[PDB]
RNA sequence: AGGGUGUGGCUCGAAAGAAGUGAACCCUUCCGAAGGAAAGGGGCGCAAGCCCUUAGUACGAGGAAGGGCGAUCGGGGUCACG
RNA sequence: AGUGCCCGCAGCCUAGUUUCUAGGCGAGGGGCAGGGUCUGUCAGGGCCUGAAGCCACUGAUGUGAGGCUAGAAACCGGGCG
RNA sequence: AGGCAGCUCGCGGGGUAGAGUGACAGAUCGGGGGCUCCAGGCGCCUGGGGCUUCCGGUCUAACUCCGAACCCACGAGCGCCGAAGAAGGGGGGAGUGGGUCACUCGGCGUAAGGUUGGGUGGCAAAAGGGGAACAACCCAGACCUGGGUUAAGGCCCCAAAGUCCCGGCUAAGUGCCAACGAAAAGGCGUCUCCAGCCUUAGACAGCGGGAAGGUGGGCCCAGCAGCAGCCAUCCUCUAAGGAGUGCGUAACAGCUCACCCGCCGAGGCUGGAGGCCCUAAAGAUUGGUCGGGGCUCAAGCCGGGCGCCGAGACCCAGGAGGGGGUCUACUGAGAUCCUCUGGUAGGGGGGCGCUGUGAUGGGGUAGAAGGUGGGUCGUGAGAUCCACUGGACCCGUCACA
RNA sequence: UGGGGCGGCACUCCCGCGAAAAGAUAACACGGGAGCCCAAAGGUCGGCUCAGGCGGUACAGAACGCCGCCGUAGAGCGCAAGGGCAAAAGCCGGCCUGACGUGACCCUUCCAAGUACGGGGUCACGACGCGAAAGCGGGGCCUAGCGAACGCUCGUGCCCCCACACGUGGGGGCCGGGCAUGACAGAAAAGUUACCCCGGGGAUAACAGGGUCGUCGCGGGCGAGAGCUCACAUCGACCCCGCGGUUUGCUACAUCGAUGUCGGCUCUUCCCACCCUGGAGGUGCAGCUGCCUCCAAGGGUAGGGCUGCCCGCCCGUUAAAGGGGAG
RNA sequence: UGCCCACCCGGUCAUAGUGAGCGGGUAACACCCGGACUCGUUUCGAACCCGGAAGUUAAGCCGCUCACGUCAGAGGGGCCGUGGGAUCCGAGAGGGCCCGCAGCCUCUCUGAGCUGGGAUGG
């Protein structure tokens, strides 16, 4: 299903697991990469621009692409560390019934059209919220710029970078 | 989905009490003072006391002491353009102003 | 903050929200191009704030007040047994300030107490004299300081 | 396409409507609602204009008087164009 | 069973009418009453009781009769093929 | 004789927006310390498992230690209506129970001129002006005629008024579109603005030279003689140079890279954001546009500004009608004052016509009736009249059916 | 009832959420419950304080018991949820039956603004029970656990039974209780009609417009990977952002006193996301054959077999035998 | 005198709490003495109940100090809303702006028991 289907907000959040049975397992499993507690100098972060919800599926892909670019750069345990901030707390639900029941004269249409859990999203509620960030030294900010930027290529929403 | 018209329906925090005043009835000082006709009172339901609990529909309002029956009082309150009488024990009444 | 305040309505009486439609009615502003004077107070302040997006109000001056009053006509008078008489002289006062007023038998001495609805005239040269939309805050609807005096002088 | 509408053109107009005890048409004088000028003068603004004056004046919707002219107007039908 | 308290309109009277809720009288009316009745063992509770309807015309609406007008497949009786 | 659709003050109620999670309930990411068990390796170390503590972060319609704006109750005050037109009580008669859309805060659902909620507004039943036409968008509530001023909008021509002004930007007809019509990315294409770094102790660019050597050190390597696979590294040195960048080469060699000098005397360079514009950007319904015409130091856009046109809204003048507060009449007619003026379902007030009955100062008829055409009255409903035709019966008034 | 049927009960009552800090407030919205159970799980009085954790003691054990310390509820309170609760509503004992008779007012049901039940609250009269007492007790800590007329039956003290009275029996009435209707504000109730019929319905299904785009086709961004080295000659995984209204999903705004429904035949036209033909280029282009990009809609784009089609498979040529629209 | 100092009877219901340290008692308050009678311990005079009362400030009580908990004040930092209006910007989501209001968290510093009714003690 296309990413344009869940970009905006359709109703409130969706969080209580005990109230919402059967959540598909999110793609993301690891959230921290690199030698945390390692010595770093440049302190660049990532900032979003407009509101919305981001599917975990893209994020996990964004997680992988960032790692390989850095991994080939120097190493995976070297003087760098990647940490993604948000978590897919939000859950999306879709009326899939038009697929199976939508061809057998069952209760089709908007009949009983409550959504069904198929994916999760990391919710964004503040203008300019952190999504991920990376810590390096003085000598590798240039590689870190596009490293975030290439990840941002896959994000659904417009993003912003900074240097610190 | 129509909601049940339970006598305490939709009260998840209406009858919630701030933790600082839990337990049995503390404010004995309010009760001991006695009302007479023509007095003006404010209804503030105590969720703890199960006796003479007025319905939620008239909570936090202005009441008038019109008489006394038994240990309890009866109170006149205007809600719409009608009149109503609420017979209640005093332990949800606080003087106005 | 001075006691003598006034208001002019410029909007019509259709598409007027339930909140406000009766307020101007309660403010005796039945329809646009009308005015009257009030003693300023917090109690009055509420209406003007709530009716700001429909009228213009501010503090009068002597020049405006004298000009404003001079307009009472055959059907625009004091509550002198209704009739909205044309004041036109102390004469109408002389025989009829002895009801609610005391000591105001001079046309000049109306600077204290009360009045009735008055039917205004369109502002000369266009209410859009320099404006085009009647709905800018700080320029169009509501409070305009002394400038209301020149605005009514155009009237 | 149609009708009402303004200006006209051409047509019927015996009575039934006005009208020679004055129609229609010209002037002249007067009153005047709200509203509302301009030339000139002076000043200001790069300019676009405004400000006081000229002035609520000339003007004006409406209404009054006189005169001169002298018999059709009102009305019906069609058509031109707005 | 059909009375007894009070507020109080119009009108009236009073002097001022200063111009008049200044006060009385106060029909009507309103509120507390009371009474008759059944029921409740008392409070109570239900109902009735403060002296005016009938008749006639027209009118309107409801109800029942075809029921503003028109509109069906239907079913039944008796005959005729 | 008070009433309350608003506001203010005073005095109360609240768990929503938000915020927090070591304040519960859960969700959820990591590190540090200590304790414990296992596996491996040489009592130790490593990895894994469980426990604790500390530190950090990520969410909650069904979490709330807190918590607004806000909305509501009551009293007082303000304000308005009120004995011309009246809080409460009773009574006759209804239609109305399929709404829709716009805006705004929701839910469902991606979505929908979808559905389903809260509040407001039309529309329905609301004309008149603009938006090109238009139920709903804005202005604004049509007793009538006339005059004037104005609104929303617009002002080159169609079509009323600005080829109106200042400053700046756009080259695509981008555009000339409120309700409606293009995303991410790319653009130093252009137009303005923040950083940072070198610049007259000569900046960038540009033009020639020195641009180097023990040494092409080199390790394994025929040779890699920087640049075959790992990598160090000193002075001959100084206004200059690396044990050295990309081309390269089997291996070279060589051209360059890095640095100074010679001229050079104005800025130059790198991250940043924005406006407009280009690509992205492709559908025919049959045929080309902003309404067209047409427009390019604009008839576009942005910042602003200045002046006008524009309706039935408002002012005025004249007439009309309703409602409400004085006079005459064997029962309707006058004067004066105030005021009110869109319109279906519905209620109510009053008026003309048709045919008959009773009457009826009454009357009318061989010159009626009716028809045709045309005057005049009346808002109208209609009335009433004149020429002719017709050839024998017909109206006015009141009441009644 | 987002046509109807199938589906399910959103049809009876209750908890929270929905629901936007007054009230009320929709969904075939979400997460859930009830058609009971308790003579004690009830009333009162009295006594003790829980879950859990720490230290020491034979069996002894993390957890049977015992002695100390901490433990603000993290336990427990019958049943779902919410709330409430610590000398208690919790736990343990004593005595009891008020889970009382009769007659009331009031809240919710059922806002403002009408109303059956049911539940609940506050009473008086009378007698009880508990405790010394104040006092507390007409059920369960509070919020779900339920049924009109008519008829039948039960208890109650009388009342009435005839056009004459009286006697006996037998009947009838009250007032309250039970016997039920879950479609739960209460008819006694199985299927087909494609032989159907009738009045209607665009308030509404099917084909056919409009909206939309899950799907479909296409485009673009980015670039793990393959290509000998080299991401971008060509392929591009994971993702992201856009277009078209060609099918296909929903929408019911229009059409039910008819817009006559698939295909095909003939015939006209359009569009470009170009199949070929023209122009230009790149290429892992010796040349041919290739592969790919861009511009370009002027023209052309067949003939057969199987299948009714569409689709699909295939035959032999051709430049290929492009794809879509126009109800 | 006195008034506060504790006490009994309280109201406020944590700014009043908890924990530790120290100080105060010949009265008051407890600790503490003993149980035959009252009553009473599903053992016990533990506790309760009764009779008491030597000692004693160690408990408690009380005051003070320090910590934490906790109310406020200020400072720093965190975070950020909402009514009212427009043919305003933006396709939308969203945002600015004029008219009215704010509060939220977290660190630093500074305070942190008040009070009615009666018999002892100063």
């Amino acid at each position: 299903r296309p990413g344009r289907c869940y970009r905006k907000f359709s109703g409130p959040a969706y969080t209580r697991r005990e109230y919402i049975p059967g959540i598909p397992m999110p793609k993301i499993t690891k959230f921290v990469m690199g030698n945390v507690n390692g010595d770093y100098d440049y302190e660049l972060r990532l900032i979003t621009t407009e509101k919305g919800q981001i599917r975990h599926n893209a994020l996990e892909a964004a997680r992988v692409i960032a790692l390989k670019y850095l991994s080939k750069k120097l190493a995976s345990e070297q003087n760098f560390a990647l940490v993604v901030t948000k978590y897919p707390h939000h859950v999306i639900r879709e009326n899939k019934m038009m697929a199976f029941a939508g061809a057998d004269r069952l209760q089709d249409g908007m009949r009983l059209s409550f959504g069904k859990p198929i994916g999760t999203a990391a919710r964004l509620e503040k203008l300019g919220e952190l999504v991920m960030y990376v810590r390096v030294k003085k000598e590798h900010l240039e590689a870190a710029k596009e490293a975030l930027k290439i990840a941002s290529s896959k994000l659904p929403i417009r993003t912003k970078i900074e240097i610190s | 989905v129509a909601r049940s018209k339970g006598y305490r329906s939709k009260t998840r925090k209406l009858l919630e009490k701030k933790v600082r005043e839990k337990g049995a009835i503390p404010k004995l000082s309010l009760l001991m003072h006695d009302y007479s006709q023509g007095e003006y009172v404010v209804v503030k339901i105590n969720p703890s006391i199960h006796k003479g609990m007025p319905h939620r529909r008239y909570h936090g309002k202005v009441g008038l002491v019109v008489g006394k029956r038994g240990k309890a009082y009866e109170v006149k309150v205007n809600i719409g353009d009608k009149e109503r009488v609420l017979i209640v024990r005093p332990e949800h009444l606080i003087p106005f102003n | 903050m001075n006691e003598l305040i006034g208001v002019i309505r410029i909007r019509g009486w259709a598409a007027t929200p339930w909140y406000i439609q009766d307020t101007l009615s309660m403010l005796r502003l039945k329809n646009a191009f009308n005015a009257m004077i009030y003693p300023k107070d917090s109690s009055i302040q509420g209406m003007l704030n709530l009716v700001s997006s429909y009228v213009t109000w501010g503090e009068l001056n002597d020049e405006g007040l004298r000009l404003l009053v001079s307009k009472l006509e055959i059907s625009r008078g004091k509550k002198v047994n209704e009739e909205y008489v044309k004041d036109k002289l102390n004469v109408d006062f002389q025989s009829f300030v002895e009801s609610i007023k005391d000591g105001k038998l001079r046309l000049n001495k109306l600077d204290e107490i009360f009045s009735l609805p008055i039917r205004l005239h369109p502002p000369k040269g266009g209410f859009k004299g320099k404006v085009s939309r009647p709905f800018r805050a700080g320029g169009e609807f509501g409070y305009r300081g002394d400038k209301i005096n020149e605005l009514i002088r155009r009237m």
